């Protein structure tokens, strides 16, 4: 990216806030049981009229009901141009929404791992390796500089060192320098090896439920807290969904447009 | 306009050494100067004025001389000479100020205003008195083509200019890096910003660069040079480039780590000092490159380690920064000062009658505007706009 | 639209073509029968490698099959950025093949319309009503200033004037500035009230089959052949696919970005 | 400099009317001035070049004073005078050469060339001759400063430009509207261009509007002004604004309908020719604005009806045009034509001697440049070596 000068006596422009809404989609992610406890069916119409309301077209917001949340964890597809995840928090998913909420929310440059034949070290802080599938259950041994494992035997899978069992997915850090041999269940589960990008300001993540419990940066030391990682109490999905279409325009604002040039084609749900 | 000039230079003396009871041999010579200025000026008839609103009026000249047969100056001299001198300061200072009014954008250093065209004249070259000030020396010097010089102090060779730059850029503003700076009077105050405070620069050192160009150059310059750009070193809410959206900038201020000044005269390297604050002297030049460094702290105690960490969000946004005075300087041409007042007597003269914008200056003769553009024919009318209200200061505060 | 200055003397830019193969996507629409007569199924992935060598990049290709042109009319979505149709020509098939090419090549703002409520108009040159469904069969009964049936009972629907019958995709013209009541079947078929604006810039149509028959222009006068109209005879369609990859560079010069500010969200297959 | 241009003249004088057999009668009056020339440059020695490859070279004046007893002159007479008049000829080339090569910033109008600055002294004042031609009277007019003025025939005011602007447009370039034009030396030509014939417009009336600007109000000048703009009536392809793309046009021209002219000075319309060609005339213009109108044609005949469809495709594009000759033209300020070779004169001399880009003037003085940013310090430059070559191109053409 070339330099861009500025004048710190600009005059600031007009409100971009009713273009944004006529050129932008929102992208609301739920989970079935929402629809369960709404109980209804025109309820995505009357959503949509209500967001027309507040200036969206007709058809620029579009609902996505996923199962649950490991579910939506293997494979997000963000199929649209302003996402918000809803996720609504219960006990012992505390590790996968987190996982799945730093998945979405930061952008991943990444590549295959062919496991049955090679050994893998991991560069450095900002690259894991990312699990998704059926049932992943990865099972790591280190090895030594002389291709011998340690706490595991090379050849023995019994002694490896299980780190994820029977997940959908799993963001495994492994200690980094070390070669590590892996097995993984290649029928229901792929891995990739994966790296840390700038964050993915497309996203937004909702958590429904109880306290802060995400913790989107691996690391012990730092627990940032970030302005799209929104929480909100709830005891009826229809004030969840109320709060979301009142207070959009602040979702929004707190969201920004996506930069990032990709080298692969999918399905976006563009104006 | 060397006659104007000794006109304004003799009423001065005459203001101030012809007083009661001062000896003849105090204000012989002057004397004598008086009567060869009353004589030459007499059966004269002078125009001034006719531009905005500034009144036209005539001066007619027909006053005797002064006497010589005083051992010890009395009051009826004093009288007698006032009543002379006060009709002689006010065509003066109606001279000056029509003359401040008018611009040429061909040959402006030639006089203007009639009254001065006709000054100018064979006739009154016998008044050339003395040229002592610095603008009419320079003024001489310039007809005498040679180096000419005037010393300033805080000399406000830089237009005012606020702005920024960014090398790494995000729509989201959150990761950046760049300088910030504002040039304005006798200071360049510059902060060289990085958001990361360089975790993937190379060896952790980030290079920041500014580079300002003077309209003239400036010689024999004490400059006081500072880190920590002040202006720079606090919270602040700074619109974009494009003023599309507004970012976010929440200083934490660094040590500038081997800093470096070049002062640089047509491209070539003039002066260097490394990590030397406090006063230096450039020799004469036309370009100040700044260039110092971002190094980011490799021990730290948890308070900092806590304010930069490896990862993406960047709550602090480390920053390191220079102020850089002009002092005193000296220059080849006429600049506005926080010294003298010759650009707000030439501001004042123009507004107090509301002279059209003229050819050559800009509305309002706004001083940012006129050196960022200071052409040739511009210096021109300066300089002469400039003696004139260096003349016209001698008489009248 | 502000003015833009140009200079005369500007030296030619370089050759944007890999910037554009890089940064776009291209999607081909082809009938059954292509496939059918191919007998095969790594078709596709032989293809994409194929294109590869012209420098697309192995996700940028897109391949739609479509069951046939009738039935392809009806609310075609062309999921893409450079967008091929193949329309292989049949006899008595001319005027639904000329109807496909006019409704996608041409760019239409499209407005609903209540048949059971209002009559309606054409407003000029520039619109017509476009019915699209499993079949429609319009009958327009003209109207006078009483609203009161010419050539026509407004009440019987046996006596109006049929201009479409059991047609997928019928786009019809009829007298300017007259008052119609309209009957379409309305469980069925969907008619809209369109304007022609400008081209479509995104899409081409290789007619497959026979003669230069395609008229986009409803106006009789005029039959200009547009250069997004191209044609090719064929025996095989491994020599049509073959023919297209080889003069792609040729095809996507012929087409253009496309540029309108859209209200209507629809799924795109940009990378 | 006047002492230069009286030099020039009293030798080219000796060259033409000392010749044999004429009577002395004839060049009485001639040779008392050139005895002059001879007494009064006698004793002086001059310095000429340095300055790039023109060489450093020294002149000494000792010659004999010209016979006045011959009534009637005869070989003897004139090749005495010939080998005196080539030496002085030779030295004044030389003079002129160093003056057009030498450059100033401040005070453009004064001397350089060290030679020339000796000349512009008080003791060769009495060499003053006459100032008849065009350039040496209008240059004392500006030394006496008045209203100067210099006829130009097909004076090339206008920097070169070709371009347009869209103020229709889209990617495809299918469907655009808008205005292209070419202003080189003495000719504009615009074309506004259409490609729907003005379909949509309001009344089928689509304006196009066009305002050039000179750097110098052109004083009492003839114009050609006629419709369908050469250059703009052929198809062609033209790279877009950006660059990026390259876009077609194919012209059919029509009849420009209420086609207005203004000639402006100072933003107030001096002069105005409403659906007038042919030749015309504008007393005083800064700026000329055309303004042009492209009529859809109400009724059509079959061919132009299938020429222009209502439809979308355009494959042919309406155009008007118009040309506009400045025959002949009075500047205040100097400027090259089509008639004089002063300015290929002076780009000559310095490129034979590859002088070193200066200051004030751009490399190799291309017109166009020179006139884009045509400064008073350029103007007074550029009229000092213009009458400088005036002065040589007396003598050696
Ligand atoms: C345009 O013309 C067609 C041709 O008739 C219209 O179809 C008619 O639609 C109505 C309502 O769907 C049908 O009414 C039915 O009547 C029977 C008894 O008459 C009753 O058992 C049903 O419950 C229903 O009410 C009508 O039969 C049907 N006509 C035919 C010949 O099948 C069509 O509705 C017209 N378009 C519009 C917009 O009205
Ligand atoms: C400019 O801002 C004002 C807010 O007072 C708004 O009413 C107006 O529509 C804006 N104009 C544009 C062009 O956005
Ligand atoms: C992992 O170990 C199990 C049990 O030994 C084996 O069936 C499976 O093939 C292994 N997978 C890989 C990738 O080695
Ligand atoms: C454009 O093409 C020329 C000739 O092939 C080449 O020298 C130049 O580098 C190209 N431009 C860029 C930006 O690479
Ligand atoms: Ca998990
Ligand atoms: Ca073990
Ligand atoms: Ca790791
Ligand atoms: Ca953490
Ligand atoms: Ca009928
Ligand atoms: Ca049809
Ligand atoms: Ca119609
Ligand atoms: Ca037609």
């Amino acid at each position: 990216n070339i330099p861009i000068t500025g004048s710190m006596d600009t005059v600031y422009s007009n409100s971009t806030r009713e273009e944004v809404f006529l050129t932008s989609t929102l992208c609301l992610y739920y989970p079935t049981e929402a629809s369960t406890q709404i109980s209804d069916g025109e309820w995505k119409d009357s959503l949509s009229q209500m967001f027309l309301i507040k200036g969206w077209p007709t058809g620029s917001v579009y609902f996505k009901e996923y199962s649950n949340i490991v579910d939506f964890s293997v494979d997000p597809q963000l199929y649209c141009d302003y996402n918000l995840v809803l996720m609504k928090y219960d006990q012992s998913l505390e590790l996968d929404m987190s996982e799945l909420a730093d998945l979405i929310l930061n952008e991943w440059l990444c590549n295959p791992m062919d496991i049955t034949l090679y050994y893998y070290q991991q560069s450095g802080e900002s690259n894991k390796w990312i699990s998704m599938g059926s049932s992943c259950t990865v099972k790591v041994c280190p090895l030594n500089t002389q291709t011998l494992g340690i706490g595991c035997q090379t050849t023995n899978v019994d002694s490896f060192e299980t780190v994820a069992e029977n997940e959908k997915l799993a963001i495994v850090d492994v200690v980094d320098g070390i070669n590590h041999k892996i097995n993984l269940t290649t029928t229901t589960c792929t891995i990739r090896n994966c790296k840390k990008l700038g964050p993915r300001e497309n996203v937004a993540v909702i958590q429904v439920g109880g306290a802060n419990i995400l913790d989107i940066t691996a690391d012990p030391t730092t627990n940032p807290q970030i302005e799209r990682m929104m929480r909100v109490n709830w005891k009826r999905w229809w004030q969840v969904f109320y709060t979301i279409v009142d207070y959009i325009n602040q979702i929004v604002q707190v969201m920004s447009k996506r930069s990032r040039s990709l080298n692969s084609a999918a399905f976006y749900y563009r104006v | 306009m060397e006659v104007l000039y000794s006109l304004s230079k003799t009423l001065k003396d005459a203001r101030d050494k012809i007083v009661e009871g001062t000896l003849y041999s105090n204000v012989s010579d002057l004397i004598q100067q008086f009567n060869q200025m009353i004589v030459t000026m007499n059966g004269n008839d002078f125009q001034t004025g006719g531009i905005g609103n500034l009144p036209i009026r005539n001066w007619t000249f027909d006053f005797g001389l002064l006497g010589t047969t005083l051992l010890n100056l009395d009051a009826n001299y004093v009288e007698t000479a006032r009543t002379t001198i006060e009709y002689f300061i006010d065509f003066i200072d109606n001279v000056c100020m029509d003359e401040m009014v008018r611009e040429s954008q061909r040959n402006g250093v030639a006089p203007q205003s009639e009254a001065l065209r006709k000054l100018a004249g064979i006739k009154f070259k016998r008044i050339n008195f003395n040229n002592s000030s610095e603008y009419i020396e320079n003024w001489n010097l310039q007809n005498r083509r040679q180096r000419t010089g005037f010393v300033f102090h805080k000399p406000n060779i830089f237009p005012y200019s606020a702005s920024f730059t960014l090398n790494r850029s995000q729509p989201m503003h959150d990761n950046l890096m760049g300088t910030m700076w504002l040039n304005a009077g006798s200071e360049i105050q510059v902060a060289g910003f990085d958001y990361s405070c360089a975790l993937n620069a190379p060896a952790n050192i980030q290079q920041f660069e500014h580079i300002v160009q003077l309209r003239r150059a400036l010689t024999t310059a004490t400059i006081t040079l500072l880190p920590d750009a002040e202006r720079f070193s606090f919270p602040r809410v700074i619109n974009s480039a494009d003023g599309a959206t507004t970012w976010f900038f929440n200083p934490i201020i660094l040590r500038p780590n081997n800093v470096e000044v070049e002062f640089l005269l047509n491209g070539q390297i003039i002066n260097t000092y490394q990590a030397r604050f406090g006063t230096i002297v450039a020799r004469n030049f036309d370009t100040i490159r700044l260039s110092f460094q971002l190094m980011r702290p490799p021990n730290m105690t948890p308070a900092v380690n806590a304010l930069f960490p490896q990862a993406q969000p960047f709550q602090h946004h480390a920053t390191v920064g220079l102020t850089l005075r002009i002092e005193s300087a000296v220059c080849e041409s006429v600049l506005a000062d926080a010294n003298e007042t010759l650009l707000a007597n030439v501001t004042a003269v123009r507004q107090e009658y509301a002279i059209p914008v003229g050819p050559v200056f800009p509305p309002g003769m706004n001083w940012t505007e006129l050196i960022t553009n200071y052409s040739p024919s511009r210096e021109d009318n300066l300089q002469r706009v400039f003696t004139v209200a260096s003349i016209r200061s001698m008489l009248i505060k």
